[PDB]
């Protein structure tokens, strides 16, 4: 996260890490949506051009943390994964589309105060949120600047941008399965997800129910907090029946 | 420059 | 779940984090 803050303790109980078991190191964020269901995107397990393919056993989940390096004993839950699925349509091959992949636990986690699910939206929640203007939160351990880690885990709250600038500010064809989020050159503030934040989720507070929702994954950039580019990120709501449909049938 | 987690998780 | 989307340490006992209220002011 570029241009963020540290987060609170237990702003973000939902956050996940990915870490790979051999080297011992992140790999990606990821966030709990149930006590046996991670959310991340599909381009932190399966990515070709740079022969990234990794296997169930490949991989661990931590689950509470707070500290980037440091095992938080008697906080976070290390867990094994069950099974990995990925997006039938996963478009590695061009821009990311569908970048969106779940994966089910050996063993349900118990909940606690730093352990705790996101809400998936319904699509009143989505369409209510997702307008130009609005602000989202993302969360992650990823890259301080484009070109160096942090401590602890970093927040930045962000305005998804109008559809229009979005595909003005880049030449990757961008999809319904996408929005971005981000400051204009001319606001002043700036902030950005980046790499290492991956698979991370960006997170509305409704203003209705008072709950918070994941409406977002950080998927995609060009470069990290740059004048006039912005965070693209998997369009969660348009990707639910999928989840649903792998939830229902191997959950 | 990770601390090493407890050797039940990688077994 | 139920409870999803409510943090113990800030909506469960009424507590507002650092930020949350920026949000809020942009759901215009
Ligand atoms: N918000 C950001 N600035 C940002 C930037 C990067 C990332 C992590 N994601 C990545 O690094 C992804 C994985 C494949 C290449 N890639 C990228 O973001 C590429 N820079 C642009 C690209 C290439 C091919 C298809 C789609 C997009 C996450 C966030
Ligand atoms: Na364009
Ligand atoms: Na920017």
């Amino acid at each position: 996260i570029v241009e963020g803050s540290d987060a609170e303790i237990g702003m973000s109980p939902w956050q996940v890490m990915l870490f790979r078991k051999s080297p011992q190191e992140l790999l990606c964020g990821a966030s709990l949506i149930s006590d046996r269901w991670v959310l991340t995107a599909a381009h932190c397990l399966l990515y070709p051009p740079w022969d990234k393919n990794f296997t169930e056993n490949d991989l661990l989940v931590r689950i509470g943390k707070h500290s980037r390096t440091r095992y938080e004993r008697n906080i976070e839950k290390i867990s094994m994964l069950e099974k990995i699925y990925i997006h039938p349509r996963y478009n590695w091959r061009e821009n990311l589309d569908r970048d969106i992949a779940l994966m089910k636990l050996k063993k349900p986690v118990a909940f606690s105060d730093y352990i705790h699910p996101v809400c998936l939206p319904d699509r009143e929640t989505a369409a209510s949120l997702l307008q130009a203007g609005y602000k989202g939160r993302v969360t992650g351990w990823g890259n301080l600047k484009e070109t160096g880690q942090p401590s602890v885990l970093q927040v930045v709250n962000l305005p998804i941008v109008e559809r229009p600038v979005c595909k003005d500010s880049t030449r990757i064809r961008i999809t319904d399965n996408m929005f971005c989020a981000g400051y204009k050159p001319d606001e002043g503030k700036r902030g950005d997800s980046c790499e290492g934040d991956s698979g991370g989720p960006f997170v509305m507070k409704s203003p209705f129910n008072n709950r918070w929702y994941q409406m977002g994954i950080v998927s995609w950039g060009e470069g990290c907090d740059r004048d006039g580019k912005y965070g693209f990120y998997t369009h969660v709501f348009r990707l639910k029946k999928w989840i649903q449909k792998v939830i229902d049938q191997f959950g | 420059d990770f601390e090493e987690i407890p050797e039940e998780y990688l077994q | 779940e139920a409870d999803c989307g409510l943090r113990p340490l800030f909506e469960k006992k009424s507590l507002e984090d650092k930020t949350e209220r920026e949000l809020l002011e942009s759901y215009i």
